RNA sequence: GUCUACGGCCAUACCACCCUGAACGCGCCCGAUCUCGUCUGAUCUCGGAAGCUAAGCAGGGUCGGGCCUGGUUAGUACUUGGAUGGGAGACCGCCUGGGAAUACCGGGUGCUGUAGGCUU
RNA sequence: ACAGAAACCUCCCGUGGAGCAGAAGGGCAAAAGCUCGCUUGAUCUUGAUUUUCAGUACGAAUACAGACCGUGAAAGCGGG
RNA sequence: UCUUGGGGCCGAAACGAUCUCAACCUAUUCUCAAACUUUAAAUGGGUAAGAAGCCCGGCUCGCUGGUGUGGAGCCGGGCG
């Protein structure tokens, strides 16, 4: 027999990590450097672009930190994209670009800078940085908050970053992590990046499956077929998505409806209930003991 | 060999245990703190008499060893080698030093370890004897003799607890009836109304 | 006289033996009188004493 | 004699409290310190940069300078028979806004409002604080019961 | 009816050959694993120096590799055939895994080669159910849960059903 | 009622086991052409949507351990100031104020900010 | 499998009970530890401050400011 | 208590049986720390208790900046 390590003393001495760290959601080493503002800038907010890719969505937010909790300034979601013509593939690189662009256009519309800072209305996929215009309100500057993502080349967080810079936001970055950057030659190809932004990597995959295996094709792209999304029309679908996104980036909140009260889980038992339950258990145990005797 | 115990009777210095900073301490004179029928169950010996210190002082491990023998011999002679259980309740942890002369004088005068002593307080128990109730007079006489091996004033006091347990003698038996006390050999375990109800089942099954 | 008692006796204006003053009582002053307790006789005077 | 070492004697002073080690909560860096603020200095061992010297632990000062990470504090230090005003540079991890002036500031506002509210009403209100007065006369009702007689208990040798 | 997401599967097959000494033998051993599996193995270095074993720290003394998916089952069949699908109850770890050893690698259907020699190796089969990867991911890593774990009995039962094997007492 | 993204305080939130989870989610999950990275598409990256709450996750449970908070311990131990108080001393008592901590007993078991959902 | 108390492989628990050049003390868990990759902020420069203190020097150290760089996707971090 | 050893002890002999004493683990229990500690006093050490304050309106900036933002400075004014 060996010592119980997780004994009573192991818990008397135990210190728990920050809740968000226990949950595995926040990197507090990274958060401190991202969100903390220089003390000589006082209350000047330090904005950052949050990009989180779930199993079925892309969440893009513009937040600055306060003592009580972050204040989300603007937010766009990939599940909004159907309003703009994109029905499927809401977690690919092209959707990330659309989600990011919608975030930038939505934010600039709010501050009234959309006309001033239109960004790169024509997607070339190349290094582009917006510059403030003298005599006009400065360009909105934020930073990318990649979370726990492994920020390698082609990571979709940089697709959303590319959408936001092309939307008019000022976000420091390089092209090293856009798809099309070649490590061997240390050279960046803007056409390869433009392919991913338009999803030609997805479309080229479709033709591959179609010309290689019909059954594997149906398995991999069943919902593309259902929505009548074909490899030829993909680029114009996304192009029609950008133009509509720039045309109207405003969000209209889903109208909140009253709901009849309904409790879907138990409440805590009261002290009387818990105390009685032990009383019932004790009587039942003795009652069963007396019978067997 | 060793100095008269009057040289170290008073708790003048801070506690000086045998540790990694005090190396070379010789072994203590007292190595056995229990004797008699240590294995008696809690219920065989309801009586407990203490020798209580009236003085704040240091007792030497030689006096603890001497008293242990003195008290034990009289108990064996009057109650049998299995009619009692003695427990010396003081352990000699404080170390006393000696600055051995024959010359440097008082230069570099920090002393080497010389022995060990137990630091006892007013009201602290020095040793205890539990035996049967018809040995109340024998316990008092056993402890009265042991006092002559110690410096200062002690008092013999018959406890109201049950043997070496912390529970009052008059209410010990009922607590055992209600299974609030479960004998565990020399002493008892205390059963609170807490924790998994399964334990309560095992006790009450 | 100790430094703290010596200051408090000077604030009460009792710089000499058998010197007398009236003191209106409250938490602030009652705690001062506690400091100089071994150095003063005090109590509640009546109209005749005033 | 003793060494003149900078961090001598701070075994417990600069250590972290029990079960409060690890990450530094980020609201420690979200505090806004302005020129003229009152701050309590408390060295934190987790951050070894900008650590105030041990003589400044538990002293309160006035902020006179603010930089990217630290502030300049004017804090009184007594050295023999004089008190010096010392200007130290301390990273904002080791300080915290003092609450001492708040009870004053809270009073300043309530006074000015009372002084303005009573003025328009042509009355008079108390603004100055006062030490606790001796408790006024009052009746104590026995409620038809006799006070419990108390006696000293016999000595009993509980050894 | 058992939930489909509770069924057992072979997470990975761990093949190891502790040659015991760097040099020509160890390099040959790496080749044998490459033949059996089809992927380059990776050496492992001695953690310490043990005079009796004749190993010095940071010295390559073993070669191992991980085989998963369809290839893992095919090679597992080879080894269990060599054992006649007979294992001992002790061969099953309390965590739901099991393993066995092979004396000569030629018995696994590998043609002998004069330039390589013969070698033994270890087979350790790590079992799992769907969802076992929540503990190996980066974001929101968690523990699978008591009801989702695999027991010595369950693995022994799986071995019998999957291969009709025999679990020898002792 | 409750979830998701980002949080503040950082166990009342942890740990162990058990029960239950509507909808949207979050996941598990299916693949490796592309981006990317591995001995291994297990992880990381990427493309998906057949299946499932089994697990994570959420809520509830346990005369649960821990944690938090009270009571008792106790006006006790300790302590500021006082005496030409006691005692051979060791120490102790009183006067004037302050005043703890175990064992033991009870109760509680996350709150909450911004943005976005689901829930007649 | 050879393989043993001890070689290498696997799973599980693991609040640090390891490690961080050295004395000890403090500090540290997606790090301050281990491993890779790129590197020379261990560079150039004026002041202020802290520590011992006489509020002198040295030494060491702390916030800044001006350049030139490294690194990172970036926020930042780095003048041992 | 077999997860290891000492004595035996039926034996054909094995982790078969039989015990037994050790170590091991589990709750207990006596006694301790100047160079231990979850707790934690008294006495004590800073600070604040207004006119150098409080509240208004405006101007300057090369500093910071989505923002006529932020911060600092300056100017006039009202409050005892
Ligand atoms: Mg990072
Ligand atoms: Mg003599
Ligand atoms: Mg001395
Ligand atoms: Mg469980
Ligand atoms: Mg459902
Ligand atoms: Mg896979
Ligand atoms: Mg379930
Ligand atoms: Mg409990
Ligand atoms: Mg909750
Ligand atoms: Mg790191
Ligand atoms: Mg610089």
């Amino acid at each position: 027999f060996v010592k119980v390590v997780k004994n009573k003393a192991y818990f008397k001495r135990y210190q728990v990590k920050f809740r968000r760290r226990r949950e595995g959601k926040t990197d507090y080493y990274a958060r401190k450097r991202l969100v903390i503002q220089d003390k000589n800038k006082y209350n000047t907010p330090k904005y950052r672009m949050i990009v989180r890719v779930t199993n079925r969505d892309i969440i893009c937010q513009i937040a600055y930190a306060r003592i009580e909790g972050d204040m989300i300034v603007c937010a766009a979601y990939a599940h909004e994209l159907p309003k703009y013509g994109v029905k499927v593939g809401l977690t690919n690189y092209a959707a990330a670009y659309c989600t990011g662009l919608l975030l930038a256009r939505r934010l600039l519309n709010r501050f009234g800078m959309d006309k001033i800072y239109e960004g790169q209305v024509e997607v070339t996929g190349d290094e582009y940085n917006v510059e403030s215009i003298d005599g006009q309100p400065g360009a909105f500057t934020c930073y990318l908050d990649a979370g726990l993502a492994r920020t390698t080349t082609g990571n979709k967080v940089f697709g959303a970053l590319k959408g936001a810079v092309d939307g008019g936001l000022s976000i420091p970055h390089s092209t090293k992590r856009f798809p099309g950057y070649d490590s061997e030659s240390k050279e960046f190809n803007a056409e390869v990046h433009r392919k991913h932004i338009m999803g030609q990597n997805v479309a080229d995959y479709m033709r591959y499956l179609m010309e290689e295996d019909e059954d594997a094709y149906k398995k991999q792209f069943s919902q593309y077929i259902k929505n009548n999304v074909t490899p030829d029309m993909m680029e114009e679908m996304y192009k029609k998505a950008h133009a509509a996104i720039r045309e109207n980036p405003v969000y209209e909140k889903k109208p909140k409806r009253e709901v009849k009260k309904k409790r879907w889980n138990r409440p805590k038992m009261s002290l009387a209930q818990k105390k009685d339950r032990v009383a019932q258990k004790k009587a039942s145990f003795l009652r069963a003991q007396e019978r067997a005797a | 060999g060793r100095r008269p115990a009057r040289c170290y009777r008073y708790c003048k210095n801070k506690p000086y245990p045998k540790s990694r900073f005090c190396r070379g301490v010789p072994d203590a004179k007292i190595r056995i703190f229990d004797l008699g029928r240590k294995k008696a169950k809690v219920d065989e010996f309801p009586l407990c008499g203490h020798m209580v210190s009236d003085e704040y002082e240091q007792l030497s491990s030689e006096a603890l060893e001497a008293a242990r023998i003195c008290a034990n011999k009289y108990m064996v002679k009057s109650c049998g080698k299995d009619g009692f259980h003695i427990r010396v309740r003081l352990h000699p942890f404080h170390v006393i030093r000696i600055n051995k002369m024959l010359q440097t004088g008082m230069r570099g005068a920090f002393g080497k370890p010389q022995g060990t002593v137990a630091r006892v307080h007013i009201g602290q128990v020095i040793m205890s004897i539990r035996t049967k109730l018809q040995n109340k007079e024998h316990v008092v006489e056993a402890l009265r003799r042991a006092k002559f091996k110690f410096p200062g004033r002690q008092k013999i006091h018959i406890s109201k607890k049950w043997g070496f347990t912390k529970f009052n003698a008059d209410e010990f038996e009922d607590m055992v009836a209600e299974k609030r006390l479960i004998p565990d050999g020399c002493g008892v375990k205390y059963i609170p109304n807490r924790g998994p109800l399964d334990k309560w089942r095992a006790l009450h099954s | 006289v100790s430094p703290k008692v010596r200051k408090v006796l000077q604030l009460l204006r009792l710089r000499q033996i058998f010197n007398g003053t009236f003191v209106k009582l409250n938490k602030a002053s009652i705690n001062m009188l506690r400091i100089v307790e071994p150095y003063i006789a005090w109590g509640y005077p009546n109209l005749k004493s005033v | 004699t003793n060494t003149k070492g900078k961090r001598r004697g701070t075994r417990y002073m600069f250590s972290r409290p029990f079960r409060k080690h690890g990450v530094v909560p980020l609201a420690t860096y979200m505090r806004i310190y302005k020129k003229g603020d009152i701050v309590d200095i408390k060295g934190m061992g987790t951050v070894q940069k900008g650590m105030p010297h041990k003589c400044y632990h538990g002293k309160t000062g006035r902020v006179y300078n603010v930089t990217q990470h630290a502030v300049g504090i004017v804090v009184n230090k007594q050295v023999k028979g004089k008190i010096l005003a010392k200007r130290i540079n301390v990273r904002i991890e080791h300080i915290k806004h003092s609450k001492s002036r708040d009870s004053f500031l809270k009073r300043v506002k309530e006074n000015d409002q009372k002084k303005k509210e009573a003025k328009e009403k042509g009355t008079w209100v108390q603004l100055k604080r006062q030490p606790a007065p001796p408790r006024e006369a009052h009746f104590v009702r026995t409620n038809g019961k006799e006070p419990e007689l108390l006696e000293p208990i016999p000595y009993e040798f509980m050894a | 009816k058992e939930n489909p997401m509770r069924e057992l599967r072979i997470r990975k097959l761990c093949l190891n050959i502790c040659v015991g000494e760097s040099g020509d033998r160890l390099t040959r051993a790496a080749k044998v694993l490459e033949q059996l599996t089809g992927q380059t193995p990776v050496f492992s270095k001695a953690r310490y120096t043990v005079r009796s074993f004749g190993i010095r720290r940071n010295e390559k003394i073993a070669v191992h590799c991980t085989v998963r998916g369809a290839k893992a089952e095919e090679i597992l069949e080879k080894g269990l055939k060599v054992r006649e699908y007979e294992l001992r109850k002790n061969n099953f770890s309390d965590t739901g895994n099991f393993g066995f050893g092979i004396q000569e690698h030629i018995d696994l259907g590998i043609k002998y080669d004069p330039s390589i020699g013969i070698y033994g190796l270890d087979f350790y089969v790590v079992l799992g159910r769907p969802g076992f990867s929540i503990a190996d991911k980066k974001r929101r890593t968690g523990c699978i849960g008591a009801k989702h774990r695999i027991s010595k009995e369950e693995a022994m039962r799986w071995f019998q059903q999957k291969y009709d094997g025999i679990i020898l007492p002792g």
